[PDB]
């Protein structure tokens, strides 16, 4: 999934694959898995101060 | 299972997904087995003949 | 109609299945005249009476 | 064995028709890829 505008950052493209073509292109009748490579996975960081 | 209509299907589909895609993203393919398959059958196909 | 990002559209029904199985009806009618002929040949020795 | 099937040829060019077409039918509807599963 390649991106020509510098416009989606990479969790977003990320975001894309996971939660719309993982689901799309499982539906074929015998694909075993669809697995995703590289992208960032979006966290919610909460960092303490001591 | 077999490989060249599951890579026909998907192919189908990635094609047919191509217009609810975000603008400006695109999806390049890299690896597809159905070429080495194609060329060995026309190949065998072509010597059968000769 | 214009899809949103993240949404698919298919169609099915009962149409799905007639089509393919009348279509299989046309493969097997002809090859069962075929394997009635040829007992009837066989059992008169003339295609006239069959 | 030969002579036996020459007498009743009609027969044996008829199932020979038949065998053409299935055989046609079966090469055109069949499935392809490039080597056997070797795991």
């Amino acid at each position: 999934l390649v991106d020509r505008s510098g416009k989606h950052d990479l969790a977003d493209l990320r975001s894309l694959q996971d939660w719309f073509l993982k689901y799309e292109l499982k539906t074929i009748p015998d694909v075993a898995e669809v697995a995703s490579v590289g992208g960032v996975v979006k966290e919610y960081q909460v960092v303490i101060d001591p | 299972k077999n490989a060249r209509e599951v890579i026909a299907a998907v192919k189908d589909k990635l094609e047919t997904l191509k217009s609810s895609l975000p603008e400006g993203v695109e999806i390049v393919t890299t690896y597809d087995r159905s070429q080495l398959i194609d060329r060995a059958i026309d190949n065998l196909s072509g010597k059968l003949l000769e | 109609v214009q899809l949103k990002p993240g949404t698919s559209v298919a169609f099915s029904g009962q149409f799905e299945l007639l089509e393919r199985a009348n279509h299989k009806l046309k493969l097997m009618v002809p090859m069962t005249l075929m394997i009635i002929f040829v007992l009837l040949y066989l059992a008169f020795r003339r295609v006239g009476e069959a | 064995i030969i002579r036996r099937s020459v007498a009743n040829r009609f027969l044996v060019l008829m199932g020979a028709l038949f065998l053409s077409i299935w055989g046609t039918w079966t090469i055109i509807n069949t499935p392809v890829d490039a080597l056997p599963d070797l795991s």
